Protein backbone atom coordinates (compact mmCIF):
# COMPACT_ATOMS: atom_id res chain seq x y z
CA UNK A 1 0.00 0.00 0.00
CA UNK A 2 0.76 3.37 -0.86
CA UNK A 3 3.67 2.49 -3.03
CA UNK A 4 3.37 2.42 -6.74
CA UNK A 5 3.47 -1.69 -7.81
CA UNK A 6 2.40 -3.95 -10.69
CA UNK A 7 -1.13 -5.08 -9.29
CA UNK A 8 -2.91 -8.59 -10.57
CA UNK A 9 -6.72 -7.80 -8.92
CA UNK A 10 -8.60 -10.81 -9.62
CA UNK A 11 -7.26 -10.61 -13.32
CA UNK A 12 -7.26 -7.18 -13.68
CA UNK A 13 -3.30 -5.85 -14.31
CA UNK A 14 -2.32 -2.25 -13.99
CA UNK A 15 0.23 -0.42 -12.17
CA UNK A 16 -0.41 2.34 -9.66
CA UNK A 17 -1.17 3.50 -6.06
CA UNK A 18 -3.50 1.39 -3.67
CA UNK A 19 -4.91 4.12 -0.97
CA UNK A 20 -7.62 3.39 1.26
CA UNK A 21 -10.85 4.07 -0.69
CA UNK A 22 -13.12 7.23 1.30
CA UNK A 23 -15.84 6.25 -1.69
CA UNK A 24 -19.09 3.99 0.16
CA UNK A 25 -19.57 1.00 -2.41
CA UNK A 26 -23.00 -0.72 -1.53
CA UNK A 27 -22.58 -4.47 -0.45
CA UNK A 28 -23.75 -5.54 -4.21
CA UNK A 29 -20.60 -3.63 -6.16
CA UNK A 30 -17.04 -5.24 -6.47
CA UNK A 31 -15.37 -2.44 -9.02
CA UNK A 32 -15.53 0.78 -9.92
CA UNK A 33 -14.71 2.63 -12.96
CA UNK A 34 -13.71 6.14 -14.28
CA UNK A 35 -14.08 8.01 -17.23
CA UNK A 36 -13.65 6.83 -20.14
CA UNK A 37 -13.97 3.18 -18.49
CA UNK A 38 -10.88 3.83 -16.79
CA UNK A 39 -10.95 1.44 -13.27
CA UNK A 40 -10.64 3.67 -10.37
CA UNK A 41 -11.70 1.44 -7.46
CA UNK A 42 -11.58 -2.34 -6.32
CA UNK A 43 -12.44 -4.60 -3.63
CA UNK A 44 -10.12 -6.53 -2.36
CA UNK A 45 -11.14 -10.66 -3.12
CA UNK A 46 -9.33 -11.86 -0.32
CA UNK A 47 -11.04 -9.32 2.37
CA UNK A 48 -13.41 -7.02 0.46
CA UNK B 1 -18.35 69.98 -20.55
CA UNK B 2 -21.06 69.43 -18.08
CA UNK B 3 -23.61 67.40 -19.94
CA UNK B 4 -20.73 65.83 -22.09
CA UNK B 5 -19.18 64.56 -18.16
CA UNK B 6 -22.73 63.45 -17.08
CA UNK B 7 -23.73 61.70 -20.25
CA UNK B 8 -20.39 59.85 -20.23
CA UNK B 9 -20.76 58.93 -16.42
CA UNK B 10 -24.25 57.68 -17.03
CA UNK B 11 -23.23 55.58 -20.21
CA UNK B 12 -20.69 53.78 -18.01
CA UNK B 13 -23.23 53.24 -14.96
CA UNK B 14 -25.59 51.82 -17.73
CA UNK B 15 -22.32 49.32 -19.36
CA UNK B 16 -21.65 47.99 -15.35
CA UNK B 17 -25.63 47.41 -15.14
CA UNK B 18 -25.97 45.60 -18.29
CA UNK B 19 -22.97 43.19 -17.94
CA UNK B 20 -23.94 42.41 -14.23
CA UNK B 21 -27.41 42.07 -15.18
CA UNK B 22 -26.30 39.93 -18.66
CA UNK B 23 -24.67 36.58 -18.14
CA UNK B 24 -24.56 35.57 -21.79
CA UNK B 25 -22.87 38.94 -23.43
CA UNK B 26 -19.32 37.18 -22.10
CA UNK B 27 -21.10 34.38 -24.54
CA UNK B 28 -17.98 35.12 -27.17
CA UNK B 29 -15.09 34.14 -24.91
CA UNK B 30 -16.92 31.79 -22.73
CA UNK B 31 -16.93 29.56 -26.34
CA UNK B 32 -13.40 28.75 -26.76
CA UNK B 33 -13.07 27.47 -23.46
CA UNK B 34 -16.38 25.65 -24.01
CA UNK B 35 -14.50 24.08 -26.88
CA UNK B 36 -11.60 23.68 -25.65
CA UNK B 37 -13.09 21.84 -22.78
CA UNK B 38 -15.41 19.63 -25.06
CA UNK B 39 -12.66 18.60 -27.35
CA UNK B 40 -10.50 17.73 -24.51
CA UNK B 41 -13.21 15.63 -22.96
CA UNK B 42 -13.98 13.92 -26.24
CA UNK B 43 -10.35 12.92 -26.54
CA UNK B 44 -10.74 11.44 -23.57
CA UNK B 45 -13.42 9.77 -23.98
CA UNK B 46 -12.37 8.28 -27.32
CA UNK B 47 -9.84 5.89 -24.83
CA UNK B 48 -12.93 3.42 -23.87
CA UNK C 1 -12.59 39.53 -28.70
CA UNK C 2 -10.82 36.65 -27.47
CA UNK C 3 -7.13 36.74 -27.67
CA UNK C 4 -5.44 33.08 -26.90
CA UNK C 5 -6.88 29.67 -25.97
CA UNK C 6 -5.58 27.17 -22.87
CA UNK C 7 -2.26 25.86 -23.50
CA UNK C 8 -2.37 22.21 -23.66
CA UNK C 9 0.19 19.24 -23.53
CA UNK C 10 -0.41 15.81 -24.52
CA UNK C 11 2.07 12.91 -23.40
CA UNK C 12 0.78 10.71 -26.08
CA UNK C 13 2.56 7.72 -24.91
CA UNK C 14 0.21 7.74 -21.76
CA UNK C 15 -2.76 8.23 -23.41
CA UNK C 16 -2.00 5.60 -26.14
CA UNK C 17 -0.21 2.70 -23.74
CA UNK C 18 -0.61 4.26 -20.51
CA UNK C 19 1.55 1.87 -18.05
CA UNK C 20 1.60 -0.75 -20.48
CA UNK C 21 5.75 -1.22 -21.50
CA UNK C 22 4.86 -3.89 -24.17
CA UNK C 23 2.71 -0.75 -25.94
CA UNK C 24 5.17 1.73 -25.61
CA UNK C 25 7.87 -0.60 -27.19
CA UNK C 26 5.23 -1.44 -30.00
CA UNK C 27 4.48 2.40 -30.58
CA UNK C 28 7.91 2.98 -31.02
CA UNK C 29 8.05 1.11 -34.53
CA UNK C 30 5.82 3.89 -35.78
CA UNK C 31 8.18 6.38 -36.52
CA UNK C 32 7.96 10.38 -35.07
CA UNK C 33 3.68 10.53 -34.51
CA UNK C 34 5.22 11.63 -31.04
CA UNK C 35 7.29 14.04 -32.26
CA UNK C 36 4.74 16.45 -34.87
CA UNK C 37 1.88 16.38 -32.35
CA UNK C 38 4.14 17.42 -29.29
CA UNK C 39 5.92 19.65 -31.79
CA UNK C 40 2.35 21.22 -33.06
CA UNK C 41 0.95 21.43 -29.50
CA UNK C 42 4.11 23.34 -28.57
CA UNK C 43 3.84 25.64 -31.00
CA UNK C 44 -0.09 26.40 -30.21
CA UNK C 45 1.49 27.22 -26.93
CA UNK C 46 3.89 29.76 -27.95
CA UNK C 47 1.33 31.54 -30.16
CA UNK C 48 -1.00 32.22 -27.74
CA UNK C 49 1.24 33.65 -25.80
C1 LIG D 1 -9.23 -17.50 3.16
O1 LIG D 1 -8.75 -18.82 3.40
C2 LIG D 1 -7.88 -18.92 4.54
C3 LIG D 1 -7.40 -20.36 4.59
O2 LIG D 1 -8.48 -21.27 4.49
C4 LIG D 1 -8.61 -18.49 5.80
O3 LIG D 1 -7.71 -18.52 6.90
C5 LIG D 1 -9.18 -17.09 5.63
O4 LIG D 1 -9.98 -16.75 6.76
C6 LIG D 1 -10.03 -17.01 4.37
N1 LIG D 1 -10.52 -15.66 4.16
C7 LIG D 1 -11.78 -15.38 3.81
C8 LIG D 1 -12.10 -13.92 3.64
O5 LIG D 1 -12.61 -16.25 3.64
Amino acid sequence: KNKCVNFNFNGLKGTGVLTESNKKFLPFQQFGRDIADTTDAVRDPQTL
Amino acid sequence: QKLIANQFNSAIGKIQDSLSSTASALGKLQDVVNHNAQALNTLVKQLS
Amino acid sequence: LPVSMTKTSVDCTMYICGDSTECSNLLLQYGSFCTQLKRALTGIAVEQD
